[PDB]
């Protein structure tokens, strides 16, 4: 998988 | 605008030959030059229609001999149109996974890195940030013509630009650590994706930091881990790799640094 969600 | 303002109807609709986050992309025909073309038909979207003609026309003055070039963009109807040249080979990271070795070598692969850089010092002469640079976007063309595409594509839609998510999405491998932490891009990030985009290369299209899940890599990234020297990669490119890799935007090398560093060694290995 390429996209992934990041919460700074 | 009318140089290269297009109605669908200019264009012959042949087969789909992918998509990706922004729209599904066509082999198509431009019926006045008989000319095959790329037809990428972008999802149904909110940004304003001058905005992204602006956009577009920023866009289309980006002629360099390792840029996808702009034809055109189809804007009578919603959702647009973009037409740019179309690439005999397709993207980089097919073509890399599926070449003979034999043939794509290390003087090659050597070669495929020199004429990125050279666009991308042409990118950031126009302070024009890619934001979306890898081996999905760079094409190929005979004897191994490498030319990077779609390059500001996502500054012509507004997409998932908000959500109610608890952060944001990226394609997370290839963003620097400073666009993960803020979601602000620039020409450094466009480094530090170059770098990633190097090891895809390397590697003959492996996918970036391999075993890793994606909500570990800032975590290690911020403790200075960093993917180690592929198998077969000169010291050099690693070096000019890890380089790009900088912590600190400000410490990584500009394009047109690492252009020539290329240049240099593509001649070496030449001989
Ligand atoms: N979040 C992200 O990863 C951004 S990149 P993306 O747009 O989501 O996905 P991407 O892999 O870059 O593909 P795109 O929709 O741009 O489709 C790429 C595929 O379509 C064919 N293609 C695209 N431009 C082409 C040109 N100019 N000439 C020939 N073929 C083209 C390719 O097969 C490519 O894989
Ligand atoms: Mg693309």
């Amino acid at each position: 998988e390429i996209f992934g969600e990041f919460e700074a | 605008y009318d140089k290269w303002e297009m109605e669908r109807t200019d264009i012959t609709m042949k087969h789909k030959l992918g998509g990706g986050q922004y729209g599904e992309v066509y082999e198509g025909v431009w019926k006045k030059y008989s000319l095959t073309v790329a037809v990428k038909t972008l999802k149904e979207d909110t940004m304003e229609v001058e905005e992204f003609l602006k956009e577009a026309a920023v866009m289309k003055e980006i002629k360099h001999p390792n840029l996808v070039q702009l034809l055109g963009v189809c804007t009578r109807e919603p959702p647009f149109y973009i037409i740019t040249e179309f690439m005999t080979y397709g993207n980089l990271l097919d073509y890399l996974r599926e070449c003979n070795r034999q043939e794509v070598n290390a003087v090659v692969l050597l070669y495929m890195a020199t004429q990125i850089s050279s666009a991308m010092e042409y990118l950031e002469k126009k302070n024009f940030i890619h934001r979306d640079l890898a081996a999905r976007n760079c094409l190929v063309g005979e004897n191994h013509l490498v030319k990077v595409a779609d390059f500001g594509l996502s500054r012509l839609m507004t997409g998932d630009t908000y959500t109610a998510h608890a952060g944001a999405k990226f394609p997370i491998k290839w963003t620097a650590p400073e666009s993960l932490a803020y979601n602000k891009f620039s020409i450094k990030s466009d480094v530090w994706a170059f770098g990633v985009l190097l090891w895809e290369i390397a590697t003959y299209g492996m996918s970036p930091y391999p075993g890793i899940d994606l909500s570990q890599v800032y975590e290690l990234l911020e403790k200075d881990y960093r993917m180690e020297r592929p198998e077969g990669c000169p010291e050099k490119v690693y070096e000019l790799m890890r380089a790009c890799w900088q912590w600190n935007p400000s410490d990584r090398p500009s394009f047109a640094e690492i252009h020539q560093a290329f240049e240099t060694m593509f001649q070496e290995s030449s001989i």
